[PDB]
């Protein structure tokens, strides 16, 4: 809205602005299991458990996890989704690397 | 004025045999023309096949007992449970005691 | 990345970069490889001649901590120099205080706790070092009660116990082929020339004894520093197994 | 990037926390010294910015010592630390192996020092103000020297410093001589303060002070004829309009 | 504007002036409030004004007049944070000069030793200066009636009478015609209650606002006192002033 | 708002108010309900302690603590940062006792917090506290109840409230004050101090919570703080459930 | 935003602060490790890592006290500080008090340490979530740290990577367990059946075990090995 | 860069803030030392003047540390202060100690050692001073000396340091000789300065002047800072004036 004109908003030559924040932990929730329905459901996923680790995500960015979860889930075999596989999926849609082995790990 | 230690008498006993050995002591504890009490235990175990007796003047020595137990303990959690040798609390003991010199314990010890 | 620069301070990973950058010197490092047998701790290492100058067996990569506990070295020698004095009186109050010999797993968690100090200041042991340090050690011994082991201090205040572990630049192959040769059933004369097979596939020159230096802990010969004539003589003897195959 | 902080020096030299704190001088009011013969006169205007505002209760004048007084021109809460900050070392370095006041030419360097510590430690910033210091002592004879937030000292015989600087300095470049009275000094130093504001100007709100010759009055103690009176005497608003009237 | 430096106190601008310095004095109209103080004849008083939004409150335990030490009260402006913070090291200035000089601490000698504390907390740069004007007032042992504002810099200059607040100026004007149009520098009223009616009626005339007994709050300097007045007793102030 | 002034807890912004101080109020808010309802007997202090997982022990985990003897509190907000503010007012009780040789006053105690909250706002190497604390209790003078805000102010209350459930929280706070002149009687005010917690409980639908009520009166407890437990927290959870529906 | 976290004594608009955040993320990124307990017993069970398979394990499990002991999850630096400081409080209980430290104080003791450093600059969250058992007077308590220092008594709880395939067959058991009181032997058993859902392209070995018992008459003792393989 | 620390380095192993120290060196006046085998002479010269400036009753750029060795002054004069006051108790300290004075080597050298600390420890500034050392001990004889705000030391027969540093070492090397003589070397001072300045004037006002001599009285040494009509009567003679 930066971007946007300021001359079309000044004024009361269109009225209301309304911002859509992030998704809440609330909204997160929601978001994930509505992809869910759409390929395998198991109910040893806690939603809950998802929506309190990711930080700064979009409901763009969760429908990439929940088809993500799938594409593990596939390579694997598993022709039934985990939870675990979903916890695998919130890092590798983001760019960085859980895979790698520390010094306690 | 003030007096740091005094006495509380009593008589202990070691005894090495040569695959038992004994560690003995009297239950009388008195100060000056009282007799305080007929039972308490002055030989205590501190584990480790160990019994240590620590007699002469009581304050010195039931600390001086306390601080050791600790040891053991100490000794099990950062050296990954191994026994104490009688010689190597032996050597232990004599960095206890040498550890106040300038106001030191008044107890002679047996282990 | 952005994360990286403190040693507090963390990193959406949740690792302490820091800790983990010292992981990488240990590779800058000289390939250095001990095994454990059950006859004794061979430690190796490799020394590189920068000129054919600096004189090879006045560098020092093995040294020796105690009567029976050894170590070895990779890394930067500024950081071995802090790092190994304290073992050295780890070993020495030990002795003084129990009369025992000290424990090889104990003698490496007080390695291993001075590497901890990272911080300026912290509750409970007060830190006093600025940085991680930047070495590794191959900590070797024998105790009476658990008898030989062999373990890996790292900089990052872990210890791993081993049967046999390679770090320095030439780790990645030593311990893939380590992985294909370590055995119950091998011996002392046996494990010293298993050092130096390994050893020189993962030299950038060749095998001589100007650039090798293996040691020993039995427990009748105590800790042992070779010499290069019997270092030498060592070499003579992989070459002749070799060419029978 | 040389500017912030007192550690990194310019690559032409010097440091930008002592050039910062000198603008920062040049902000505060006109304020003025005259090197006599037998004087030293030193001047300032006040201002409150509302008249509810009482005016003996700021003091900009204030004797450092009973032989040496100082003025300032800069930031108003540096000044009361720093006099609270000398008067102290005063005693300290001084009053204990004198067990009386220093001379002037001592102290100037005391203070001077106090300044060299708050551009010595970086995280603590200078002072915000110039000092002119004039006292008078038994050797040297009277004098005048000027104290910067930069841990320096230059004698005078005349300068002048604040926001009137530029045009008070021409002036009494011109107007000054080599021997003065007490008396003519306070004429040449009321007048030079009236370049700076006029139509506001009177005795009330103009403080001007001398380090002159002993006052017996101001001594508090008499029958001890081997102690000399304050040098220093404060001058009142009406004895001040004795002297503006008189011009 | 800005760069470095607005987030440092130790390091200067090119005006020469330190720019959170002056913050402090864009932080004392945060809680929205406006003091007045006059002086009597043996009397001070101080009166600022008392924010009780919602009856969750309790109006005893809201205020910002304080008792320093037995002579001494303060009117805070300015939050609560550095309002405690700065009382407290009143509180304990006060306490100390006593046994080290014997007699009790003028007016003047305290607000000049928060001042030069104040000076202090700009000094460094691991404290900061406070976010309060500090408005004392005393009738002190030899000077009587006395008002030193104190402001967060280490600014100290006294007053026939003062104004602090976001209303001040208007306070401040109306204060300035009142006491050049007398001739004098003082209220000529000889009782500490005429002078405490006529400051409710002056702080009424210059905000133009009528208040209430629970939107007053009065403390009173007399000689070798200080008060402050519940709720109850200002209503017979209020009632004497609503008829005359 | 703008960039920076966040960052460093004692950088004034252009706007007057030192916004690190404010982001902590913030953290305040996602905290769970806490309410203290004062009397003219008494005070009440009662929290919702939500249940997140369901293998958690019920009535085990509290949000309230005890002070000397007398003085109650309970906190909003990060839990942890909430235990070291009650933990720094036991210290200076506990040293009150000996100088003193008293109970503190309940101002007394009020006096010494706000200046706690007041030194971590104070450097640049300390950390704003982002929690407020409801405590209270009966002493000398009656019973008082305060609310310290994690900016270090506090002010005397009839009614205080901190949480996520806090404004439906204040809606019924007044009405208990409009009905009720004397300010309510201790008793009665347990039972309503349930109920205003299951309305808050309305704004956080989706957790189980447990509640956990506790007292200090003078008539009730002999002006000692205890917890209130057995039949007479069951009664206020009956209370409660009814007047819901 | 993502630029307030940098350090630990600033905060972020919303308010968190991201290093702590941080830290937690750490426990799953380590080790997996389940607590459970019963009336009269409390059981930790652990798998224990290894570099490769010429390495012998990396012990997981600490004997705090002989009532006392605890399990680690994350970060090894971390955790050898943390235990060796709750070390010197179970001695110092026994010491000056005559007492077996209660798992109740104790946690918050733990809760006050760890509060020290997110407070001060530097230090740093600590960088491990534990289990801390006990048996005193009050019977079994289990206990469940985490880098904010909030400690939450359960009646079994697990962390770590992975660790929600244990936190639902616990769930599912819940009240099973807690029935199951006089015989430690089955504690060890519905544990070892917790810790296997969890793993996943790796199952138990003898040496993956370290199975952590106190009870009502027993002191804390660390199994291994051939006291793990009645349960592997 | 490499400005923002003064415990670092640079990728070419030079310190940015050293040579800005340095630098700071040629902003204040010329001061100049020129060591002859019967005296030295210190000469300097004023970076500050006005007809209402006293400087006719004053030096402050030529300070006896004691009572044999003595400096003069280039550089700013807040950092002088410092070190001229720790360099006078060292000298000094020596005395006391040993009861004779301190030779010329072990001062410069000890005074060096404080100035390079500045630079190797903490968050400070390095100071920048350069202070031309002129003493007599018996050892060496007459020992010419000045320190670097780097904080070493070399010796010297001549040498300027302060401002246009350059121009007035080629002007002091072309007429220099090895002989020489004490009267012949505060002429030369004189010469030098006429060029180097930038006031075509140069009169008393601008100038201060010591010579430090063991030809002053027999078996003794004089350290003798000029007053100001010595000053002006010496440069008629010269012809400046």
């Amino acid at each position: 809205v930066d971007v946007l004109d300021p001359a079309l908003l000044r004024s009361g030559r269109l009225d209301r602005k309304i911002e859509f924040p992030l998704p809440s932990e609330d909204s997160r929730a929601q978001i994930l299991q509505i992809h869910s329905r759409k390929m395998t459901t198991d109910d040893d996923i806690n939603w809950q458990e998802l929506a309190r680790s990711t930080d700064e995500f979009n409901g763009a960015q969760l429908k990439a996890v929940t088809v993500e979860a799938g594409m593990i889930a596939l390579r694997n075999g598993q022709s039934s989704v985990k939870h675990e596989d979903f916890v695998e999926g919130i890092s590798e849609v983001q760019a960085r690397k859980s895979k790698s082995v520390s010094f306690y790990a | 004025q003030f007096n740091p230690y005094g006495d509380n008498g009593g008589t202990i006993l070691g005894i090495a045999g040569e695959d038992f050995a004994v560690l003995a002591g009297d239950t009388r504890n008195i100060t000056d023309y009282s007799i305080n009490s007929r039972y308490e235990p002055k030989v205590f175990d501190c584990g480790d096949n160990i019994v240590m007796s620590a007699n002469g003047f009581a304050a010195d020595g039931d600390a001086l007992v306390k601080r050791f137990k600790n040891s053991v303990k100490w000794y099990h959690f950062d050296h990954n449970d191994k026994k104490l040798s009688i010689n190597s609390a032996a050597r232990n003991i004599q960095h206890l005691l040498y550890g106040k010199r300038f106001f030191p314990y008044y107890v002679h010890t047996i282990i | 990345s952005e994360y990286d620069r403190g040693v507090s301070t963390f990193s959406p990973e949740g690792r302490l970069f820091q800790v983990e950058y010292s992981l990488e010197a240990i590779k800058l490092g000289s390939t250095a490889i001990g095994i454990a047998t059950k006859e004794g701790v061979v430690l190796g290492v490799e020394k590189r001649a920068t000129s054919p100058l600096l004189e090879s067996d006045s560098i020092e990569k093995i040294v020796e901590i105690d009567r029976h506990i050894g170590c070895a070295m990779s890394g930067l020698t500024a950081d071995a120099r802090s790092m190994i004095e304290h073992a050295r009186t780890a070993a020495v109050t030990h002795n003084l205080y129990y009369d025992e010999d000290i424990n090889v797993e104990s003698l490496t968690q007080s390695v291993c706790d001075l590497a901890l100090r990272f911080g300026e200041g912290a509750s409970g042991e007060e830190r006093l070092m600025s940085r991680p340090f930047g070495v590794a050690l191959l900590i070797a011994g024998h105790d009476a009660d658990d008898g030989y082991q062999l373990f890996h201090a790292e900089p990052s205040g872990t210890f791993y116990r081993y049967n046999a572990k390679a770090i320095g630049s030439g780790s990645e192959g030593a311990q893939a082929e380590l992985l294909n040769e370590w055995h119950s059933s091998l011996t002392l004369k046996e494990a010293e020339l298993l050092v130096l097979k390994i050893l020189k596939q993962v030299m950038e020159e060749k095998l001589d004894e100007n650039n090798a230096q293996l040691s020993c802990i039995t427990k009748q010969d105590g800790f042992k520093i070779y010499d290069n004539e019997k270092t030498a003589e060592l070499i003579k003897e992989l070459k002749e197994k070799e060419a029978a195959e | 990037r040389y500017s912030f902080s007192l550690t990194t020096f310019s690559p032409s030299g010097k440091l930008g926390q002592i050039d910062y704190a000198l603008t920062a001088v040049k902000q505060g009011v006109t304020s003025l010294g005259i090197k006599a013969t037998n004087g030293v006169v030193i001047a300032t205007e006040k201002k409150s910015s509302s008249p509810l505002a009482m005016s003996e209760t700021l003091s900009k004048v204030s004797l450092l010592t009973p032989d040496i007084g100082a003025v300032y021109s800069g930031m108003g809460p540096d000044y009361r630390v720093l006099v609270d900050k000398s008067r102290k070392v005063a005693h300290t370095s001084y009053k204990r192996i004198y067990g009386e006041y220093p001379p002037t030419k001592l102290l100037v360097s005391e203070v001077a020092k106090i300044m060299q510590e708050a551009t010595q430690s970086g995280g603590v910033r200078p002072f915000g103000v110039s000092l002119l210091i004039a006292g008078h002592d038994e050797f040297n004879g009277f004098s005048l020297y000027q104290v910067d937030p930069s841990g320096s000292y230059f004698p005078w015989k005349a300068t002048a410093i604040g926001k009137g600087s530029v045009a008070a300095k021409t002036f009494l470049e011109k107007r000054w001589n080599d021997e003065l009275e007490l008396e003519d000094a306070i004429h040449i130093a009321l007048l030079t303060l009236k370049e700076s504001v006029e139509g506001e100007f009177n005795g009330d709100t103009i403080e001007l002070a001398i380090i002159g010759d002993e006052n017996p009055d101001l001594l508090g103690y008499t029958g001890i004829p081997t102690d000399k009176g304050p040098r220093f005497r404060k001058l009142t608003s009406q004895e001040i309009n004795d002297r503006l009237e008189a011009l | 504007s800005a760069a470095g430096y607005d987030r440092h106190i130790t390091i200067f601008s090119p005006e020469g002036r330190l720019y959170q310095v002056e913050y402090a004095f864009k932080a004392t109209n945060q809680t929205n409030i406006n003091s007045l103080a006059v002086r009597g004849k043996d009397c001070t008083v101080v009166i600022s004004q008392k924010k009780v939004p919602d009856k969750l409150l309790d109006p005893t335990t809201v205020s910002y007049i304080f008792c320093i030490s037995r002579t001494i009260g303060m009117v805070v402006n300015g939050p609560i944070p550095d309002a405690r913070n700065a009382a407290l090291r009143a509180k304990a200035e006060a306490a100390e000069f006593r046994y080290k000089y014997g007699y009790d601490m003028p007016c003047d000698v305290l607000a000049k030793r928060m001042a030069n504390l104040s000076q202090i907390y700009t000094q460094r740069a691991y404290m900061r200066p406070l976010g309060v004007i500090l408005t004392f007032v005393s009738v002190d042992e030899e000077l009587g009636p006395s008002i030193y504002k104190t402001d967060p810099a280490g600014y100290y200059v006294g007053y026939k009478a003062t104004a602090t607040g976001p209303k001040q100026q208007e306070i401040t004007t109306n204060l300035e015609n009142h006491f050049k149009k007398s001739k004098i520098d003082h209220i000529n009223e000889e009782s500490w209650e005429k002078v405490v009616e006529f400051a409710i009626t002056h702080m009424i005339d210059a905000l133009g606002t009528e208040f209430s007994k629970n939107d007053l709050e009065v403390g009173v300097a007399t000689k070798d006192k200080f008060f402050t007045l519940s709720a109850e007793n200002i209503e017979e102030r209020l009632v004497a002033i609503a008829e005359q | 708002i703008g960039t920076g002034y966040d960052l460093s807890n004692s950088v004034f912004s252009p706007d007057g108010r030192n916004f690190q101080v404010e982001y902590a109020v913030k953290a305040v808010e996602n905290g769970t309900t806490s309410i203290g309802i004062k009397c003219n007997d008494g005070v009440v202090f009662a929290v919702e302690k939500l249940i997140t997982s369901k293998l958690l022990v019920p009535q085990k985990n509290v949000k309230i603590q005890v002070v000397d003897r007398h003085i109650g509190c309970v906190y909003s907000g990060l839990i942890p940062d909430g235990r070291h503010l009650v933990n720094r007012g036991r210290e200076e009780a506990a040293s009150f006792k000996k100088l003193y040789k008293t109970p503190i006053p309940i101002p007394a105690f009020a006096d010494r917090l706000g200046q706690y909250v007041q030194a971590h706002t104070l450097y640049n190497s300390v950390r704003p506290f982002g929690v407020s604390t409801i405590f209270g209790g009966v002493d000398k003078n009656g019973a008082h109840l305060y609310m310290l805000e994690p900016s270090g102010s506090y002010w005397g209350y009839k009614g205080a409230a901190t949480g996520k459930g806090r404004q439906s929280a204040k809606a019924e706070l007044e009405k208990l004050v409009d009905h009720h002149p004397e300010g309510l009687s201790a008793r009665e005010a347990v039972k309503q101090a349930a109920k205003i917690i299951y309305l808050a409980h309305e704004d956080n639908k989706e957790k189980d919570f447990e509640l956990e009520i506790s007292w200090c009166s003078l008539s009730e407890t002999n002006g000692l703080h205890k917890f209130v437990k057995g039949d007479l927290l069951q009664e206020a959870i009956d209370f409660a459930q009814k007047e819901i529906n | 935003r993502n630029n307030y976290d940098g350090d630990t004594v600033t905060f972020s608009p919303t308010g968190r602060l991201f290093q702590v955040e941080y830290a937690l993320e750490a426990i799953k990124q380590g080790s997996v490790t389940v607590g459970l307990r019963s009336n009269t017993h409390a059981v930790l069970v652990a798998l224990k890592r290894n570099a490769d398979e010429l390495s012998s394990y990396q012990k997981k499990i600490i004997k705090c006290d002989e009532h006392m002991g605890l399990s680690l999850a994350g970060l090894a630096p971390d955790a050898r500080v943390l235990s060796n400081y709750l070390r010197q409080q179970c001695n110092y209980s026994s010491l000056v008090f005559n007492r077996k430290l209660a798992v109740e104080r104790a946690g918050h003791l733990l809760c006050d340490k760890a509060q020290k450093n997110t407070q001060s600059y530097g230090g740093r969250p600590y960088g491990v979530g534990l289990l801390i058992i006990g048996y005193d007077k009050s019977g079994a308590h289990l206990l469940e740290f985490q880098p904010s220092g909030n400690v939450t008594e359960l009646y079994g709880t697990a962390i770590g990577a992975r660790s929600q395939g244990a936190k639902t067959y616990l769930e599912r058991t819940l009240d099973t367990f807690i029935k199951i009181d006089g015989n430690p032997d089955e504690l060890i058993k519905a544990g070892v059946e917790a810790i296997s859902q969890s793993l996943r392209d790796e199952s138990l070995t003898v040496d993956n075990l370290s199975i952590a018992i106190v009870g009502k008459d027993t002191p804390f003792t660390i199994y291994d090995g051939e006291a793990v393989a009645k349960y592997i | 860069r490499y400005d923002s620390r003064t415990t670092i380095f640079s990728p070419e192993g030079r310190l940015y803030q050293v040579e800005y120290a340095l630098e700071s060196i040629s902003h204040a006046g010329t001061a100049i030392g020129i060591m002859a085998s019967d005296g030295i002479v210190l000469a300097a010269e004023r970076k500050v003047t006005s007809t209402l400036l006293e400087q006719d009753t004053s030096t402050e750029k030529l300070y006896k540390l004691n009572d044999k060795i003595a400096v003069a002054v280039a550089g700013l004069t807040a950092d002088a202060e410092i070190l001229i006051n720790t360099a006078r108790i060292h000298a000094q300290n020596y005395l006391k100690t040993y009861n004779e004075d301190i030779p010329v080597e072990i001062l410069v050298r000890r005074l060096s050692d404080i100035k390079q600390g500045y630079t190797q420890h903490g968050g400070l500034r390095p100071f920048g001073v350069s202070f031309i050392y002129a003493g007599y001990d018996d050892r060496y004889g007459y020992q010419l000396y000045t320190s670097n705000p780097s904080g070493n030391y070399t010796g010297w027969k001549a040498i300027s340091v302060g401002a246009n540093t350059s121009a007035a070492q080629t002007l002091l090397q072309m007429d220099y000789k090895d002989d020489m003589k004490v009267d012949d070397a505060i002429e030369l001072a004189l010469k030098t300065l006429s060029k180097t300045t930038d006031s075509s004037a140069l009169t008393y006002d601008r100038l201060e002047f010591a010579t430090i001599r063991k030809g002053a009285n027999d078996g003794e040494v004089y350290q003798k800072i000029f007053k100001p009509q010595e000053i002006k009567d010496i440069l008629v003679k010269t012809g400046i004036t």
